[PDB]
C-alpha cells in the first residue's frame, strides 16, 4: 500500500518579525518511508535543515519533522516542498502564520 | 498516571544500492530517548534525551549490541518475507517492528507488545495474553505456526514483564523532571472573515505535553462536526505539541460557538468563545 | 532497554 503524506508548515512560536524562531515542516501518515522534504526561502532551498529520526504511528504510517532556525521578516515567504512517490508533482505548501 | 515505552524499527531493502537500511528509535511516552541508524558512521545507539546520558558505558555497549543484532535479524526477515509472498529481489520492501510495555501509576505491568508489519500493513502481532498470535494473512500464518511450535511468545515474557517495565521504571525516575511533568496547553482563538457572509474561527492549543488532547467545537452547546476542521497533533520541536480546530460560521453568529479543550494538565476543561 | 531479537519469520 501507499499513503500520501499530510503536510503541515508552521513556526514553533507564533511569528513575530525580527524575533528568532524555528520553521517546521511536519510530514505524517505516509508510506513508503522514502521521502524528500525541503524548506524554501523565496523559492530557494535552505541548506542547513535538520530532521527527526524516522518513526511511525499505530497504523504503521511514518512521520518526520524537518526544521530550521529562522527569523521571520515582513517580505520573506517560506514553504515546504515534499517529494513522494504518491505525488505526481512535488507538493509545495506555503507558510501561513495562522495555519 | 500510566506510562509506556516503545521501540520502533524500520528495515527497508534498497535493491542494487547496498544492504537494507535499518532505523530504530525508542520512546518513553511522547519523549524520544535513543536512536540507531545503520547508515550512520558511529554504528552506535545514541542518546536523544538529556536524562539517558546518565547511563554509563556498559549500557551503551550493551544496547548497541542488541540493536545491531536486531538489524541483522530483520535483514534476514526481509528475504524470508520475499519468499513467502513470491516477490522478486528487484523491488524495495519494508519491515517495521514495534515492541514495548505499558505500566500503571503504581508501576506494575499493564500490557506488552511485539508486532510486525510488512509493506505498511499488519503481519503478525503478539496478543494481549502474551501466549498467542494474530496473523494478518496466509503468509503470516506460516510464521504463526512456526512461532507457536517454537514457543516464541513464552520466551518473550521475561523481557516484556521484567526488563521492559524495570527499564521504564528507571527511566521515569531518572527523567522525572522531563517525563513526569504535564505542560498544560496555552490556548487562544483567531478570527478571519472569508467573505461578507462567513468567517473562520480557529481554536489553538500550544506548548502542551503529553500529546493526548481533545479540541471540540459546540454551537449553542451542542457538538458540531459540520464545517469543522481538525489537524493532526504536531510537534513544536522543543518537546511539546500543538493542535488546532477551526469552524466556518455565519458572520455575526461567532458568539454562539465555543471551543472546548481537554488535557491532562488542565484541572478543568477550558472553554473559549470569541 | 532493547530486547534481544533473533527470531526469524
Amino acid at each position: 500500500i501507499q499513503r500520501t503524506p499530510k503536510i503541515q508548515v508552521y513556526s514553533r512560536h507564533p511569528a513575530e518579525n525580527g524575533k528568532s524562531n524555528f520553521l517546521n515542516c511536519y510530514v505524517s501518515g505516509f508510506h513508503p518511508s522514502d521521502i524528500e522534504v525541503d524548506l524554501l526561502k523565496n523559492g530557494e532551498r535552505i541548506e542547513k535543515v535538520e530532521h527527526s529520526d524516522l518513526s511511525f504511528s499505530k497504523d504503521w504510517s511514518f512521520y518526520l519533522l524537518y526544521y530550521t532556525e529562522f527569523t521571520p521578516t515582513e517580505k520573506d515567504e517560506y514553504a515546504c516542498r515534499v517529494n513522494h512517490v504518491t505525488l505526481s508533482q512535488p507538493k509545495i505548501v506555503k507558510w501561513d502564520r495562522d495555519m | 498516571g500510566s506510562h509506556s515505552m516503545r521501540y520502533f524499527s524500520t528495515s527497508v531493502s534498497r535493491p542494487g544500492r547496498g544492504e537494507p537500511r535499518f532505523i530504530a528509535v525508542g520512546y518513553v511516552d511522547d519523549t524520544q530517548f535513543v536512536r540507531f541508524d545503520s547508515d550512520a558512521a558511529s554504528q552506535r545507539m545514541e542518546p536523544r534525551a538529556p536524562w539517558i546520558e546518565q547511563e554509563g558505558p556498559e549500557y551503551w555497549d550493551e544496547e548497541t549490541g542488541k540493536v545491531k543484532a536486531h538489524s541483522q535479524t530483520d535483514r534476514e526477515n526481509l528475504r524470508i518475507a520475499l519468499r513467502y509472498y513470491n516477490q522478486s529481489e528487484a523491488g524495495s520492501h519494508t519491515l517495521q517492528m514495534m515492541f514495548g510495555c505499558d505500566v500503571g501509576s503504581d508501576g506494575r505491568f499493564l500490557r506488552g507488545y511485539h508486532q510486525y508489519a510488512y509493506d505498511g500493513k499488519d503481519y503478525i502481532a503478539l496478543k494481549e495474553d502474551l501466549r498467542s498470535w494474530t496473523a494478518a494473512d496466509m503468509a503470516a500464518q506460516i510464521t504463526k505456526r512456526k512461532w507457536e511450535a517454537a514457543h516464541v511468545a513464552e520466551q518473550q515474557r521475561a523481557y516484556l514483564e521484567g526488563t521492559c517495565v524495570d527499564g521504564l521504571r528507571r527511566y521515569l525516575e531518572n527523567g522525572k523532571e522531563t517525563l513526569q511533568r504535564t505542560d498544560p496547553p496555552k490556548t487562544h482563538m483567531t478570527h478571519h472573515p472569508i467573505s461578507d457572509h462567513e468567517a473562520t474561527l480557529r481554536c489553538w492549543a500550544l506548548g502542551f505535553y503529553p500529546a493526548e488532547i481533545t479540541l471540540t467545537w459546540q454551537r449553542d452547546g451542542e457538538d458540531q462536526t459540520q464545517d469543522t476542521e481538525l489537524v493532526e497533533t504536531r510537534p513544536a520541536g522543543d518537546g511539546t505539541f500543538q493542535k488546532w480546530a477551526a469552524v466556518v460560521v455565519p458572520s455575526g453568529e461567532e458568539q454562539r460557538y465555543t471551543c472546548h479543550v481537554q488535557h491532562e494538565g488542565l484541572p478543568k476543561p477550558l472553554t473559549l468563545r470569541w | 532497554n532493547y530486547n534481544y531479537l533473533y527470531r526469524l519469520l
